[PDB]
RNA sequence: AGUAUGAAAAUGAUUAUUUUAUAAGCAAUCAUGAAUAUAUUAUAUUAUAUUAAUGAUGUACCUUUUGUAUAAUGGGUCAGC
RNA sequence: UCAUCUGAUUAAUUGUGGUUAGUAGUGAAAGACAAAUCUGGUUUGCAGAUAGCUGGUUUUCUAUGAAAUAUAUGUAAGUA
RNA sequence: AGGUAAAUAAUCUAAAGGGAAACAGCCCAGAUUAAGAUAUAAAGUUCCUAAUAAAUAAUAAGUGAAAUAAAUAUUAAAAU
RNA sequence: UGCUGACAUGAGUAACGAAAAAAAGGUAUAAACCUUUUCACCUAAAACAUAAGGUUUAACUAUAAAAGUACGGCCCCUAAUUAAAUUAAAUAUAAAUAUAUUUAAGAUGGGAUAAUCUAUAUUAAUAUUUAUCUUAAAAUAUAUAAUUAUAUUAUAUAUUAUAUAUUUAUAUAAUAUAAACUAAUAAAGAUCAGGAAAAUUAAUGUAUACCGUAAUGUAGACCGACUCAGGUAUGUAAGUAGAGAAUAUGAAGGUGAAUUAGAUAAUUAAAGGGAAGGAACUCGGCAAAGAUAGCUCAUAAGUUAGUCAAUAAAGAGUAAUAAGAACAAAGUUGUACAACUGUUUACU
RNA sequence: AUAAUUGAGGUCCCGCAUGAAUGACGUAAUGAUACAACAACUGUCUCCCCUUUAAGCUAAGUGAAAUUGAAAUCGUAGUGA
RNA sequence: AGAGUAGAUAUUGUAAGCUAUGUUUGCCACCUUCGACUCAACAUUUCCUCUUGGUUGUAAAAGCUAAGAAGGGUUUGACUGUUCGUCAAUUAAAAUGUUACGUGAGUUGGGUUAAAUACGAUGUGAAUCAGUAUGGUUCCUAUCUGCUGAAGGAAAUAUUAUCAAAUUAAAUCUCAUUAUUAGUACGCAAGGACCAUAAUGAAUCAACCCAUGGUGUAUCUAUUGAUAAUAAUAUAAUAUAUUUAUUAAUAUAUUAUCUAUAUUAGUUUAUAUUUUAAUUAUUAUCAUAGUAGAUAAGCUAAGUUGAUAAUAAAUAAAUAUUGAAUACAUAUUAAAUAUGAAGUUGUUUUAAUAAGAUAAUUAAUCUGAUAAUUUUAUACUAAAAUUAAUAAUUAUAGGUUUUAUAUAUUAUUUAUAA
């Protein structure tokens, strides 16, 4: 149930680094990407071309936004006096320093 | 009841809604990224909706149909979003695949998700088609896009296709008149060469497409086999 | 819980040298090859240093006891008190 | 916690506030409870209580080097 | 009884070194520090393991060869 | 088992706390944030109103808006109770203090008026607990004033038509569902016999103070060292069903979570089914299994006469005959001990 | 009573060491009390099998604990606090 | 000594004698939990099975006693907390121990056990007991050793791909009944064999799923309650087209099936009024998979199939031959020569290892791995299958097609038509 002794540093060394279950291995099954000239992994898409490809629908199959009439006629005095600023929260300034916590993809390197 | 499916860490009544949902978002997006356990099981009952609809629509036997009809009806959520989801499947999705003896998805392997390491892929409805009648350009379809790009790619090397590429095409055109196939590559260049900021010429690009179909359409050792002695 | 400074140790990762995948026990000491490093008197057949070839000897420390390798006491390690 | 079980118009359950406790209350009485546990709480002080008992008591070198017997002892873990 | 109680001597206790396979108390012998030629102690001298050659008898059972198991039985052997 | 600090070991091991998620888009930054759609879970709640509490957690600093009427405090009044207060000499007392009496405080309670809206000031003058039956009344049908059977029976409002003051008032008549529920009324059964304390006319007034108000509140926002399956007061709690606040579903509302994705060995937990047998298991039938109406009938011995036994066991009617939601309902007996309902070692 | 009973109930009385409000005795009712029997039922068992979900296992992220003189931590026999 | 009809030594064996054991009850004081379940390992002082000596007390058959022998096997129930014991029913037999009286970081907790309580006894009493009874508390994610499986690395008498012997580590090894020989041998009769073979079983082990049984959150059907869809039809509105003389008629698309007021306070329901405010087909969700009847694959035992591993060799106790030493005798603790056991060696089976063998040898496709699709396999791994698309041949998974199975209605039918 316990530990009878404090395991000295090379008997948890070898028990954590010498078996290669347990380590890392080489990721050879990386290959060209036919669309951009990139490396990708093998039997995969490319995530920089699928990822464009997604964005171009995007911009085509785009539902419009609802902008309200009254709302896009209003003065802007008038817009001043029906809706002010406010002070926001702590929670919300971080909610919206979104480059803070959000990871964009990276590009991989040119295969040669 | 083991080995029959995923079970994908859910209830059978849980599991069984989610596939569901699934097939509906797949019908109505015409692609969806999914976890790759998902995607697989999803694609098995989507394909089988697709089939009975075919089978549906071709029957002369009208017991049959109906009861085909009410299978497909059983097989769906529709609400909401998929109210006319029914009408979709039997005039515009199935329609697609009457010629196609099975293999209406593809489940397409992305890179796993950063986050959780989880298998990423995308599965979506094959020979989507890329243009309506309006003049826009259609969700879906994604192989083919990315095969256009490659194309693209290749043409501004100036290299010769790749072999695995052609055989792509080839299989895209299977089930494609040549014309309309040709046509729905000019429209993915128009979009593609723009997002990528190549110039457009366009008989050039349009001979091109021309030279690639026909290659694709005109079909044309170490140990030495001997008999017996 | 001042301010500077900090190659103090425990501790982690990495590199170098050296030994190690047929060998068994306080992991040290003594014998004794080999390999490496440094050496403005190595003149060399040289000198020092580092390093579990191989051989021999070797039952932690304290406390408390007639008597403890004891499977009796107490201590995870180092720093300060 | 889940299942199961018991009471469920009564010696019922329960909100809000009040009274009674450190030789000391409350107790359909189990030494039961009195702020995570009482044959009598906690805190501060007497206070460095007392301990014939346990453990600990830190550099080096040099010289000599025991005893575990007798007697006594409310003494046989001690002390002369 | 590795028991208990005292008597005498020794060792251990507080004594390292050699021997007794290993060993608090047995057999030798008392470490001021080295050196390693010579005498050695107890104990050893086929190899493990430092060191050996003989003589005369007996055993044949591996008896025995560093921890001796009895009455009795059988088979011999001497002497009368 | 020294004290303090720092850093190891177990170990990148267990665990990440009852849980249903999916896609598309915000965003070629999202398992975890926001939106939309789908799916699910809670639903006499995981909803909606509130009380208490608390690092304001909120839909936030440009912040929780009150003269009063199904608005609370404050205020007036007092209960339990409290008070270095109160009375040559209230009484007692080593001091501290204690007692009695006064006065003052003290909510958990009582407190005028009100939509046809309402006016609180000043001055002057003399209600334990439970129940709404039976009878009787008239109404509706059958038969031949009287019988039989059935509901109805105190209050709550709009309409129409009359009669009196003069379209505004008062009274009368007639018209008009069922089932729950409320308040206010009346009459009244039982013993356990049911708070306290604070006037009315007239004249003159009344420019209406302060504090509470967010959100959370069967909980991540309180008490539990934690965003803890514990503890935490009150009122509404869509319909369909039912005796019901049981049980099923869930309109609406709210929610789907500081862990995910896969795989589902051995093994554990929590479930479902099981041939032939049926307690052979085991200390012990522990555990599990077992319900052939839940309504209406019927129901024994014994017995303290209490359908106590009884919700008796068996059994019948209605329903169902191959079965086909949940929930209520789980035998009979002998003996020991204790009359019984209760109480007890908060945590063996 | 059971195929078979140190249990249960009935009965006998060398009561080691019963007895009358430390109440004695026999009942009805009650009891989550204790023991025993019958019925029914069953995975309790003969004798386990299959299935379901949550863990376990793997990948990603976060990240405990008791313990620990130092450890280069085998079997047997012998020895020996 | 003495029993044993006679004779101490077939069998028995007083009291006294000499030992072994460390299985009991003690003693010593170096040293501070009984039973059940589960799985057992070891011993032999052998209970059964195999071999054999003796047995006026071995005629036979049952026995009794002794030698070899640990290969295999050695029980299920009632009572009790019990081990034990009593009994019942079996068995070839129901052996005796050791293993911290094996086994609680493996289970249990009935006994023993503290707090509560009562009884009998003891005590003035608090309370007590080699008493009785009811109740009643420990938990542990495994660091090392070890064991069970599974990988990676490695040094290979030097490579890889395959086939692999000796060997090592383990497993296995049986037993009963019936039948025949034979109602023979033997015996007055009653009774009744050895030697040996076969067939049924047994207990154990292994594999398997064709069939049978179970399961089957694959599936299908039935079914109660509540809710929610899609489609069709009707009505209404909006939008887009066509006709007609913005209006009406038609076509397509989308949305809608609400609402409000009455019946004496409130809530719900009902009807009436108000409004365009719909009733059939088919689905889904929830209620333990809602319940129930079937049920494919797989997995399984209740099921099926096989095995209990020979022949051979040397032996144990025991039984002999010739034959001296020792004129006889003596199977030899002499030389020679023979028999002899469920034991030993082996044999058989599994796992490990890899001597050896065949082949290829810097590669337009050498051998492996990484990657993908997977299952023959599986915790992860590993293993195995496939990664075809060109001059030919090769299907891994899904999908498709197919026949087949399941479900449950169906000739009162389906399809072609005249
Ligand atoms: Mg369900
Ligand atoms: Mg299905
Ligand atoms: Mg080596
Ligand atoms: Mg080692
Ligand atoms: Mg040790
Ligand atoms: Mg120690
Ligand atoms: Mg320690
Ligand atoms: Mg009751
Ligand atoms: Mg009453
Ligand atoms: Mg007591
Ligand atoms: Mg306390
Ligand atoms: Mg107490
Ligand atoms: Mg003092
Ligand atoms: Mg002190
Ligand atoms: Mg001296
Ligand atoms: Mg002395
Ligand atoms: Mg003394
Ligand atoms: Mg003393
Ligand atoms: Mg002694
Ligand atoms: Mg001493
Ligand atoms: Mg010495
Ligand atoms: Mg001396
Ligand atoms: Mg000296
Ligand atoms: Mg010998
Ligand atoms: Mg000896
Ligand atoms: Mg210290
Ligand atoms: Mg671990
Ligand atoms: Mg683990
Ligand atoms: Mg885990
Ligand atoms: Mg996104
Ligand atoms: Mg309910
Ligand atoms: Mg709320
Ligand atoms: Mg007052
Ligand atoms: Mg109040
Ligand atoms: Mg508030
Ligand atoms: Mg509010
Ligand atoms: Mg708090
Ligand atoms: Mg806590
Ligand atoms: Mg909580
Ligand atoms: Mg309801
Ligand atoms: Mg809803
Ligand atoms: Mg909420
Ligand atoms: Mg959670
Ligand atoms: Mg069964
Ligand atoms: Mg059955
Ligand atoms: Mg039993
Ligand atoms: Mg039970
Ligand atoms: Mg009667
Ligand atoms: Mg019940
Ligand atoms: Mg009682
Ligand atoms: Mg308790
Ligand atoms: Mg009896
Ligand atoms: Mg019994
Ligand atoms: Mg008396
Ligand atoms: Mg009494
Ligand atoms: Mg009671
Ligand atoms: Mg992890
Ligand atoms: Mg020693
Ligand atoms: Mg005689
Ligand atoms: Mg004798
Ligand atoms: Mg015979
Ligand atoms: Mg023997
Ligand atoms: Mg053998
Ligand atoms: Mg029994
Ligand atoms: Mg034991
Ligand atoms: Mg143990
Ligand atoms: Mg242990
Ligand atoms: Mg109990
Ligand atoms: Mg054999
Ligand atoms: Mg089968
Ligand atoms: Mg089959
Ligand atoms: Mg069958
Ligand atoms: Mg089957
Ligand atoms: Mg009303
Ligand atoms: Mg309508
Ligand atoms: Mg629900
Ligand atoms: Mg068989
Ligand atoms: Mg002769
Ligand atoms: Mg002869
Ligand atoms: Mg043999
Ligand atoms: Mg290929
Ligand atoms: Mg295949
Ligand atoms: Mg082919
Ligand atoms: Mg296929
Ligand atoms: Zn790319």
């Amino acid at each position: 149930a316990v530990p009878k002794k404090k395991v000295s540093h090379q008997k948890k060394r070898q028990k954590l680094y010498g078996p290669g279950k347990k380590q890392l291995k080489m990721i050879h099954h990386l290959n060209k990407c036919p669309s951009c000239g990139h490396y990708k992994r093998a039997n995969t898409l490319c995530m920089y071309c699928v990822g464009q490809i997604s964005h171009i629908w995007k911009t085509h199959t785009a539902k419009e936004e609802i902008k309200p009439r009254q709302e896009e006629e209003l003065s802007e005095l008038d817009q001043r006096v029906l809706y002010p600023g406010r002070r926001d929260t702590k929670y919300t300034k971080d909610l919206k320093d979104k480059d803070n916590y959000l990871e964009r993809r990276v590009r991989t390197l040119k295969k040669d | 009841t083991v080995g029959i499916a995923r079970k994908l860490s859910r209830d059978k009544a849980h599991r069984d809604a989610l596939l569901k949902n699934l097939a509906c978002q797949l019908f109505q997006h015409e692609s969806i990224v999914s976890t790759h356990a998902k995607c697989k099981e999803a694609s098995r009952v989507a394909e089988r909706i697709i089939t009975w609809t075919k089978r549906a629509i071709t029957t002369s036997n009208s017991v049959a149909q109906a009861e085909l009809k009410s299978q497909i009806q059983s097989q769906l959520f529709l609400a909401g979003d998929n109210r006319k989801l029914m009408k979709r499947l039997f005039s515009e999705i199935a329609p697609r695949y009457l010629e196609r003896p099975g293999g209406y998805t593809r489940v397409l392997r992305l890179e796993p998700r950063a986050n959780d390491s989880a298998p990423q892929s995308v599965l979506e409805l094959v020979d989507s088609p890329v243009m309506s009648e309006s003049h826009t350009v259609n969700r879906g379809n994604l192989k083919m896009w990315l095969l256009v790009k490659s194309v693209i790619n290749d043409d501004a090397n100036q290299l010769p296709h790749n072999p695995l590429t052609l055989q792509n095409l080839h299989k895209v055109a299977k089930f494609k008149a040549e014309a309309q196939l040709h046509g729905e590559i000019m429209l993915i260049k128009q979009v593609l060469l723009k997002e990528m900021s190549l110039p457009y010429d366009e008989a050039l690009e349009n001979e091109r497409t021309q030279a690639l179909l026909k290659e694709v359409y005109s079909s044309s050792s170490s140990y030495v086999m001997v008999p017996r002695p």
